[PDB]
RNA sequence: CUUUAAUGUUUGAUGUUCUAACGUUGACCCGUAAUCCGGGUUGCGGACAGUGUCUGGUGGGUAGUUUGACUGGGGCGGUC
RNA sequence: AAUUCCUUGUCGGGUAAGUUCCGACCUGCACGAAUGGCGUAAUGAUGGCCAGGCUGUCUCCACCCGAGACUCAGUGAAAU
RNA sequence: GCUCGCCGGAAGACCAAGGGUUCCUGUCCAACGUUAAUCGGGGCAGGGUGAGUCGACCCCUAAGGCGAGGCCGAAAGGCGUAGUCGAUGGGAAACAGGUUAAUAUUCCUGUACUUGGUGUUACUGCGAAGGGGGGACGGAGAAGGCUAUGUUGGCCGGGCGACGGUUGUCCCGGUUUAAGCGUGUAGGCUGGUUUUCCAGGCAAAUCCGGAAAAUCAAGGCUGAGGCGUGAUGACGAGGCACUACGGUGCUGAAGCAACAAAUGCCCUGCUUCCAGGAAAAGCCUCUAAGCAUCAGGUAACAUCAAAUCGUACCCCAAACCGACACAGGUGGUCAGGUAGAGAAUACCAAGGCGCUUGAGAGAACUCGGGUGAAGGAACUAGGCAAAAUGGUGCCGUAACUUCGGGAGAAGGCACGCUGAUAUGUAGGUGAGGUCCCUCGCGGAUGGAGCUGAAAUCAGUCGAAGAUACCAGCUGGCUGCAACUGUUUAUUAAAAACACAGCACUGUGCAAACACGAAAGUGGACGUAUACGGUGUGACGCCUGCCCGGUGCCGGAAGGUUAAU
RNA sequence: AGGACCGAACCGACUAAUGUUGAAAAAUUAGCGGAUGACUUGUGGCUGGGGGUGAAAGGCCAAUCAAACCGGGAGAUAGCU
RNA sequence: CGCGGGGUGGAGCAGCCUGGUAGCUCGUCGGGCUCAUAACCCGAAGAUCGUCGGUUCAAAUCCGGCCCCCGCAACCA
RNA sequence: GCUUGAGUCUCGUAGAGGGGGGUAGAAUUCCAGGUGUAGCGGUGAAAUGCGUAGAGAUCUGGAGGAAUACCGGUGGCGAAGGCGGCCCCCUGGACGAAGACUGACGCUCAGGUGCGAAAGCGUGGGGAGCAAACAGGAUUAGAUACCCUGGUAGUCCACGCC
């Protein structure tokens, strides 16, 4: 049947974008982790 | 007016539409028209809070007036707008200094009539004067609360109050609804019951009729399970509870009376 | 003391009247090219209404919980 | 009876034969009037039942054509 | 290479989304590829994506987000005004041809077009976030005109033939041409032109609206398609020349007519129904502030500029999403021939493709099919499955009914091919000629050619003429639900849920009720013929008794009664 | 005209067989219902965990839902294996 | 079978839970009323408590056994 | 051809004739309020009912709906059903006078069509009084009734059936 994940560049950004996490000092406390736990990609952009 | 409708298939058997000749078959005059967006019965949060009404197909609000503030000027009408936000027909005016705009339409009134505001205006229905010279007993609509509010009793089809003493300031109205409640005489009150009062006799008809007119479907109670409704459960549609509202306050036969303050104007109540 | 008159006074209730607190999802004006908001001039109510602290009622709308054991399987029944 | 326990109630209809079906009787274990009563044309990938047509569903299977199974070559799993 | 088979409203050809080099060319077979593999969507190297006009960006905005101040909140923060983002919608402009191992409406050859800037010249009141017009919108239906496109003939070129005939009414192929510029047609809409006046469009307005007159009755807008030009050009069947021998260079015939015909276009039109059907900017216009010598605007001419990013390839799949080169999933555009009502189906063209293991054998048994004596539901929980019915025209058609139905009821009949009516008709199309005209894309008359059903009759073949694929099983009694619908994705499609209708009950507007500890939203820019809730569930005939228990509403005398 | 009739795209998912370490973590083949609407679909938004949404099955909320997933309390507690 | 509720003049009900001598309505009998019967008025009678045994000085009553009537339970795979 | 039937015209007369729209007063009911105190109401007799929460009586004010006293009559008008306050508007028919005019155009009428009390039925209003159904109370052998206290459709209005 149809699956789940159903890509759109567009939708991912606006959502999970970095600017998206930006907006909330909950989703700058996601950076915040990322960074400190040394991972590469900081959040999804390409 | 009233036309049953041949049965040819199941949920046209029982339609009777209202039709109306009279009423302008072309487009509304356009300088008198903002878009109307469907809310769907949800607020800012976004979550719903009154349920049934959503979907339904597009309309935009024509800006009918209230306030009649225009006063000693003469308006002819022109044609009869059906407005499909309200029930009530609208006429649309056109004064003598060349403004146009829409009214709810009086039981008796035809284009091309003579109608006009302010505090001497005429008898005449749709006239709109200031109460303290309207004769006691007669029949209006379009009652405003306060001065310059615009209009709030007697707006629906076929809806009109009937004055009945004059007191000070106060003027008792009837209501339609059968509640006596005291108003200010400054208040702008417009003669006649309002037209299309044969809205009632509208029997819709198929399921689909109360889709498009904004109304999606209701579930009732004992459908539900008990965590979805005070009602619900039982393997064979038992009940057995005082019927209450889904939000648990008791329904059928509670007051809901809250307000206090606006108590010195009710004089008789509902009966 | 008894049965009770009036004045003054302590406050108490009820009602009427007034407005200066307060309300105004009435009108008009200004910031202002802004049906937000503020300020003002009004009118409308008006010491109510509404809010705080205390307090009686209601309260499965919501939450936390209890709802015994024996027992010729267990529940029922009986028993402690 | 989508309710009827005793029950395959009793009578009649339909079948050579009918615990089902249809129509009746009323002792309704324990129907019943908006948690609706009783009728109802049309509608139904709806429940029960009887006919006509149709046939390998069956009496009783028979043969045939294709894809696997089987042998040779290459690759090469699994639960346990 | 030859042959054979399959799709052909796709298993073809373009895109979007999404991938991110998989495209092409050389090289390699370690692993990957379900086998081998010289091959490859694998490895390795090199190469490849050209735009003023396509798209994005950009101008504008919907729902919706963010939100200076602000109101609100233990804090984090919530709501939201001005504003500012946000396409899936609105906004300026290009086509045909040729070309590459791979790109093209981007390169080249032609022929265009738009928006600006700047300057020159001639005329001139310009100027707004303000005013107004416009932009700007539903569904359904019906018809007429058209075109794509095809068919047939004509024309041109080729052929005259492996085994009977076949220079003839014979066979085979080709017969294409754009945008723009001009012309303004079918056809649709609309009464125009002038003067004067104004309680209006927040101020003003020569605009808009409105009221008077005068005056002429046509004027204007809209517009497919055709016709010219563009185009004495290109393309072109094929020949002529060599061929890294794969192909490249050189030359070039005809290039019309009629008929049929779209779901495309005129048509966001017309008619009609109610369920009554986006905003905003570009654009046109009106002036205010402001500036009048200006500045600025209008027209013409010239000249410059038009940036930046995408552009390969896949794209109903082996490259996206399903752990895989997986029988799954995914939106848009084009849509040829014969038969057919048809985008169904059968066979084909264009164009791809034979599904990455094969080769034998021809047991049981399993899968998918074909067929069957006689009987015909005896099978079985049950006709489950199969079988059968199946098309068009005509005849004919019951109980019941809400008078529409039921009803394609049931049940029958006819159907091929040839000829004649008619050396192809009824129709449709409409030439030539002729006539008329306030003359052209005009109208009448006229019938050439073309196309062309259906019917009757006569004959004739086969067992069978709706011969295939395609394509209703029907009838009777009865339960339940009125009906169309919806539901347990992934075992339940129902008698459940909805439903129109019905009743009760709440609510007088700062409404009830809901979301938010609040501001505030929804309710509703609605107002008791409205809105909330609860129950029943069309329609017909109806809805009987009880207010003791419980609940609600109403009454406050008396009793009891918290804080204070 | 119509929540009209027959029936393709399209949407649904009624019956049977196959398949049940599948071709596939619900499909295929033959039939099946709707098919101008209470239709269907693209794109983009909005609603959130005792919350959403629900023509109501306690269905659905990223293959899980009588209370999602992820991290922390947390080495919870287990008279039990 | 497990339990609960009862058994009372001719019929239906009390009475009994607190053991000291069974009441109500109707029916019956008789006498009046009426031409006669019904209705009506007056009076009287009738059971000495399902039943077999305990208990206590005394049992309708309390207890146990038995015979009938009534209702509930009689289940889970 | 005739005017003696039938009809038309000319000016009048009376009428609860019909339809539509307004309007008045008395009374019943209810609601607010004032005074006021223990019964009221009802019956053959009672009770049910209402009332120390202040009834009924009484006074002022308001709100309603219905029907229209007396006049009113072996009176009137209408085809029949039927029609009663006052007033407006639209409108039918009858009767009389004096003539004038038309010139048998007449009479009856199957089928047809129209109207047609009350009740009843539909849709939507309104709802005072009365009142089927229903409740209670009595009365009776019983009383599903007569009688009493309440009371719903209905009675009323508009249209549509019957």
């Amino acid at each position: 049947m149809k699956r789940t994940f159903q890509p759109s560049v567009l939708k991912r950004n606006r959502s999970h974008g970095f600017r998206a996490r930006m907006a909330t000092k909950n989703g700058r406390q996601v950076l915040a982790r990322r960074r400190a736990k040394g991972r590469a990609r900081l959040t999804v952009s390409k | 007016a009233v036309v049953k409708c041949k049965p040819t298939s199941p949920g046209r058997r029982h339609v009777v539409k209202v039709v109306n000749p009279e009423l302008h078959k072309g487009k509304p005059f356009a300088p008198l028209l903002e878009k109307n967006s469907k809310s769907g019965g949800r607020n800012n949060n976004g979550r719903i809070t009154t349920r049934h009404i959503g979907g339904g197909h597009k309309q935009a609000y024509r800006i009918v007036d209230f306030k009649r503030n225009k006063d000693g000027i003469p308006a002819v009408v022109e044609r009869l707008e059906y407005d499909p936000n309200r029930s009530a027909n609208i006429a649309l005016v056109l004064y003598k200094d060349g403004e146009r705009r829409y009214i709810l339409a009086p039981k008796g009134l035809k284009a091309g009539d003579q109608i006009q505001s302010g505090v001497d205006a005429a008898i005449k229905p749709g006239n709109t004067l200031p109460m303290r010279n309207i004769p006691v007993g007669s029949t209006v609509h379009n009652v405003e609360m306060k001065p310059g509010k615009g209009g709030q009793l007697a707006r629906s089809a076929g809806t009109y109050v009937q004055i009945v003493a004059r007191d000070g300031a106060y003027v008792t109205l009837r209501l339609r609804s059968g509640e006596m409640r005291k108003v200010e005489a400054d208040c702008r009150a417009t003669l006649g019951e309002v037209g299309n009062a044969e809205h009632m006799l509208r029997v819709l008809g198929k399921a689909g009729a109360a889709r498009w007119r904004g109304v999606r479907p209701t579930v009732r109670g004992t459908a539900m399970n008990p965590v979805d409704h005070p009602h619900g459960g039982g393997e064979g549609r038992n009940f057995g509870k005082h019927p209450v509202t889904p939000w648990g306050v008791q329904t059928k036969g509670k007051k809901t009376r809250s307000n206090k303050r606006t108590d010195k104007f009710i004089v008789r109540r509902r009966s």
